[PDB]
């Protein structure tokens, strides 16, 4: 499956998957999964930055 | 060839000779590499992104909406 | 068997060699033509037929000539 | 020798659905009365002019909001529901890909038989290679039995090795979904035959044939159907009589072995079996045989074949035929086409065989009513004679 | 089936599908057709054409 | 010594997923109206600009308060559904730690596995312990006969002692969910062998091996052959012949005991069982035998090698060989050839035999087709006249 061919979003899914799963092995030596940290904190990091666009518009709308 | 600018002269044969040579490029890279199911959705929908906003770019290009907000 | 002319083309059995135009110094070639008889498929389903006759019958794009097209 | 292998397949079900009922007639009223609102609505907004009203009267009515999930209630109150189509067009897309599957195994099936068939009955053209193969098939009742007697004739449709199961379960004819079920009645009419093999005439089940139609079409397939028997069948086995009007047409068979008579001798070898009368016959050896039973081995089977149009045959043939020997009647007439399930007729200038259906495995006439049977293997006299000097060659 | 006979819906829908089935068929050379992009780029024609109706209407309340 | 046990282990079932059937067009429309209405609300909101109007029209349309919930409904009238995805990736990571609990489950198996073989197959360069292990297997057909007759030539793969039942219960090719189902395939191709185990040839069950290459890699294994059966073997078991053009490359075969005739004497003990030629053989002990069966034991079992390239082995050899003798033909000629299933060649510089797939068990060949065998465990003429200076050290 070399090239630009289409892909169905399970197999987005799924390879997001292990991309975490590989990182997970990576900064850590353990792949048991069960909960994982990482997400937790990129969803942090979300946070902020919707944060910051919230009160971004909040600030828009003075004149 | 219509302006004179030569800024304009200089980006026209920028343009023409990377526009092709990237196209090279890509015909020499992609059917031998691997891609990520993300990066191909991506490629997906970058098709529907840049078909969707022709056509109220059009109306903009006959002046619809000026037309019609003045009638 | 079957002679044919060096361009490729089989003499018809039933004509001699003057009508079919054979000379003196010319040159012929002489095959043992394979049967070419077999069976018909037939595909009732209209869009799978024109799939597998356009698949069979023309060439698709391929990267080989995908980059002669780009360096032209 | 190739191989071939008999399957059953079952056909999958069709799709079934449910038919529309149709809206009931105050749901009309309804959807009118509700654009009617809709629009003395924004026409008082417009009629109004004041910026307030015109945010109101499109603030209040959004319910596309919701109603975009209420839409599954219109199954509950029965509205039009046409959002099912991608789960039904993914039903039908899935249907089609397995009954692609099953054409692709059919076509695997016809392929093997195709290579069987020509194997074992080669185009007349080709019976040329007249060495390897030549004469191989034998008296005995097992194995070549099977085509021991049996006689390339022609090509057209046979069934295949593939026997289509039934597709059980059938919903109703309004249930029927059209799509699914017109393509299994394609698949059904189409994959019921293999197009383009040998058809095939055995000459153990008639006591003769009898050839109708133009001249040279009924020469030219008697000339391939004596090639054909001449390749596959030695001289030991089957010998051949011609009895004719007419030799010069009949002049190239002096030298295929078969037409040799192995009890008298001249300067040439064994003596030509080609008789110019029905009285002619000066042998009574294939005449002092008893009635024929159809085969379900003689030393030779003889195969006598007439073009002299002689009452006289109906004397030493009666209505069952003779023991040993088949018959055939080029010039055909009333006493030999006295079956139908015997008389190959041209039906179409090109050598359209029509005849009775025959099982392919008995030969057993099928039904009554003459159909298409095959376009003759018609070989020409130059092809004929090339073939019996080949022929001539061999002593084996 | 000659003439202007009445027909299904579910006939209306069965032959688009063999509609679109033999389009596939005939711009590409398989009619594997699990996933079809010819629908989804018709619905991204869609979206354009009830994008620019939408702010027609918009520019129609304004006087 | 070492213990293995075969298992059989079914491997788990991959997850499926229903394949979404697509949104239907008019979902897009309304999409596209009420991004309308909401633009269309704020911008009149913007040009009225009035505190009144800026909190109404964000006031009255907050819906995603209850809309957050009413997703749920997605699923009831088709609206896109990604929200599945936390339940379908917990069930991959389970699924992925039951074939972690299985793969290391393999690990273990394999490692017993591994033991096992190294120990019944030394490599060639620890056989200078020459003491203790050495010359222990026995002729009575059980037990040690497993290994009785077995030769290490190499290492390569083999089938492990767990077997893997099928993943029962496979879900159709559509609904099969990518990941699960490719990690399988990948442990069912991965974990079909164990890699960098002892190959090992069977003296018992081909009458001669024929061994094609370069000529030092030939010797170096037959060296390599001659020391393993020299350690493993006492010369009461096993006697050895070497037929040769070239004595000097095998001047180091004249200290292990094997090849000692018990017949003739010299001043140097018994004599050398090498000779020049096939013409050479004053034996003729070993040549009133009969034709060889397979075994499915003679008291010495003479090897015999040759790399004399004569032609007259073709008459004190058959077809199928001598009864209690095996020979290995170096120097590969078409007389010894002529079975594929005996012939050892080395394709790559290395010394990688391929041969014919044999089974691990009964050693008969499982399928005709040449494939990867094995890395050949290649000996130098030093080390093998160390290893017999060490086994002319003993005489039990």
């Amino acid at each position: 499956g070399y090239g630009l061919g289409l892909s169905t979003r399970t197999q987005v899914t799924g390879y997001q998957f292990l991309a975490r799963r590989t990182a997970m092995a990576l900064t850590r030596w353990r792949v048991r999964m069960e909960v994982e940290p990482g997400r937790r904190q990129v969803l942090a990091v979300v946070a902020s930055v919707s944060a910051a666009g919230v009160i971004c518009l909040g600030a828009l709308l003075w004149s | 060839l219509v302006s004179g600018s030569p800024a304009v002269l200089s980006a026209g044969v920028a343009v023409l000779v990377l526009l092709p040579a990237a196209g090279l490029t890509a015909a020499a890279v992609v059917p031998n590499t691997i891609y990520s199911p993300l990066f191909r959705k991506i490629v997906e929908w970058i098709e529907y992104l840049c078909l969707m906003p022709i056509f109220p770019l059009a109306l903009w290009l006959m002046n619809v909406y000026e037309a019609i907000r003045y009638r | 068997w079957m002679l044919c002319l060096v361009d490729g083309t089989p003499l018809r059995p039933n004509l001699s060699l003057t009508e079919q135009e054979v000379y003196d110094g010319d040159r012929l070639w002489l095959k043992f033509l394979e049967d070419t008889e077999h069976r018909s498929e037939v595909i009732e389903h209209i869009s799978t037929a024109v799939a597998t006759n356009l698949s069979k019958r023309f060439a698709p794009i391929d990267p080989v000539v995908a980059v002669q097209v780009g360096a032209t | 020798a190739p191989v071939v292998k008999p399957e059953n397949i079952v056909l999958p079900t069709p799709l079934s659905v449910p038919p529309p009922e149709g809206k009931p007639w105050w749901l009309v009223v309804v959807g009118v009365l509700v654009v009617g609102l809709l629009v003395g609505m924004v026409g008082m907004t417009v009629a109004s002019g004041s910026r307030l009203f015109l945010g109101a009267g499109a603030i209040f009515p959004i319910f596309m909001i919701g109603g975009v999930a209420m839409m599954m209630f219109g199954g509950r109150f029965g509205g039009q529901q046409q959002m099912s189509r991608p789960k039904l067009d993914a039903m039908r897309a899935q249907f089609m890909l397995m009954l692609d599957m099953l054409r692709e195994t059919a076509q695997e099936s016809a392929d093997s038989m195709d290579a069987n068939y020509r194997w074992f009955h080669p185009a007349p053209t080709t019976l040329a290679a007249a060495v390897g193969s030549s004469r191989m098939w034998e008296r005995q009742p097992d194995g070549k039995d099977l085509n021991f007697g049996v006689v390339r004739v022609g090509v057209g449709m046979t069934r295949p090795e593939v026997t289509w199961g039934e597709p059980q379960n059938m919903p109703t004819d309004i249930e029927l979904e059209p799509v699914t079920g017109k393509a299994l009645q394609e698949f059904g009419r189409y994959q019921s035959v293999v197009y383009n093999l040998p058809k095939m005439v055995s000459l153990l089940v008639e006591p003769w044939y009898s050839l109708v139609g133009e001249r040279e079409q009924v020469l030219g397939l008697t000339r391939a159907i004596i090639c054909q028997l001449a390749f596959s069948h030695g001289p030991d086995h089957v010998q051949m009589i011609v009895v004719t009007s007419d030799p010069d047409r009949w002049d190239w068979v002096k030298w295929i072995p078969h037409f040799g008579d192995p009890r008298r001798r001249d300067a040439a070898g064994n003596a030509r079996m080609v008789y110019t009368s029905v009285r002619e016959f000066a042998t009574e050896q294939a005449e002092l045989f008893a009635g024929r039973g159809s085969f379900t081995t003689p030393t030779p089977h003889h195969v006598i074949i007439s073009d002299i149009e002689d009452p006289q045959w109906e004397y030493v043939i009666s209505s069952e035929g003779v023991d040993g020997v088949t018959f055939f009647d080029l010039t055909g007439s009333p006493l030999w086409t006295g079956a139908p399930q015997r008389v190959l007729r041209f039906t179409d200038s090109a050598g359209v065989i029509e005849t009775l259906p025959r099982d392919r495995d008995t030969w057993m006439v099928i039904d009554d009513n003459a159909w298409f049977f095959a376009l003759a293997d018609q070989m020409s006299e130059a092809d004929a004679e090339q073939f019996a000097h080949q022929m001539a060659h061999w002593r084996l």
